[PDB]
């Protein structure tokens, strides 16, 4: 249970952001969602590190 | 479309050649040169379609298409083990549970369908539902959702799993069609779906995408630190359980 920062690009170069605290495994999961419902090119970061990256532009 | 995931631990190789097999059906992974070196194999993952991957080193993947995206997430739901989060929780918190308690309370929530969906979804619904146990207040339940969510998205493969057996192993959108109250299967497909069965992936499945839409939709320039509340996610969890036990009745 983590405090997780996503951090979003739009196809058009905009950009979105949130803070959650969640279950660590569920991360990916949730990092694929992002991408996949805003088509956009997600990065999660823990403690300031990124483990897990999706694109979907 | 790309994607990287980077994996701490993992395998020792038990888990790697143990997860290699379930990719085994069906796609193709050979070895591949190692350069630069804190990394013992680099392997390639194929697919008719055109796919690639990578490895290694505690792991890491790298990949053309989402597809082995998918396999690789639901092994490690796979690997998921109920008892094992116990310790951990406690840890985190003071509370103590019996986790045999929960089965009563997920038993309590799925009471026609226990025994008939895959474990992999029961293992999902279960981690939501810790939110009932522990009493302390928290300030996102978000979490919660998520795993609700998870559980009905497996719900709706395992019937899609049976009723059509596809080599494809597509994406759930890929069956369904819009309009503008429930949605509906895609006219493709209408002819093998095309059921109560129709019905019931409908009724789920439109829950799933709007509040998968609901809780992933970001609106761009904004940085959202919004977080669910516990009602807010009891609606949810509640919710789901009622679709898939009910689902597993109609369709007797």
């Amino acid at each position: 249970l983590v405090k997780v920062v996503f951090m979003g690009w739009f196809k058009n170069e905009s950009m979105f952001t949130k803070e959650i605290t969640m279950m660590k495994d569920d991360v990916q999961w949730a990092t694929t969602q992002y991408a996949e419902v805003n088509k956009a090119l997600v990065k999660a970061f823990i403690d300031d590190k990124k483990v897990c990256e999706v694109d979907c532009r | 479309k790309n994607f990287e995931y980077t994996i701490p631990k993992f395998s020792d190789d038990d888990r790697a050649n143990l997860f290699e097999f379930l990719s085994e059906e069906g796609i193709t992974i050979t070895e591949d040169n190692n350069n630069d070196p804190n990394c013992k194999h680099q392997y390639i993952m194929t697919t008719s379609n055109g796919d690639r991957v990578r490895a290694k080193i505690s792991i890491q993947f790298q990949g053309k298409y989402l597809q082995i995206a998918s396999l690789i997430n639901d092994f490690m739901c796979s690997i998921l083990n109920m008892k094992e989060i116990v310790e951990q929780k406690n840890k985190e918190f003071n509370v103590d549970i019996k986790k045999e308690t929960i089965e009563s309370e997920l038993h309590s929530k799925l009471p026609k369908s226990i025994d008939k969906i895959h474990e992999d979804i029961k293992k999902q619904l279960s981690c939501s539902l810790i939110m009932k146990k522990i009493d302390v207040e928290m300030e996102d339940y978000s979490t919660y959702c998520f795993s609700a969510l998870r559980a009905i998205e497996g719900f709706i493969y395992q019937i899609l799993n049976d009723v059509c057996n596809p080599s494809s192993s597509k994406n759930l959108g890929e069956y369904f069609t819009e309009n503008k109250p429930k949605y509906i299967i895609r006219e493709i497909h209408q002819e093998t779906i095309n059921g109560e069965i129709a019905e019931v992936l409908c009724e789920c499945y439109t829950y799933w995408h709007e509040n998968r839409h609901g809780l992933f939709h970001m609106k761009p320039g904004i940085a959202d630190t919004k977080t669910i509340n516990k009602l807010e996610s009891i609606a949810i969890i509640d919710t789901v359980c009622q679709l898939i036990d009910g689902g597993v009745a109609r369709l007797k």
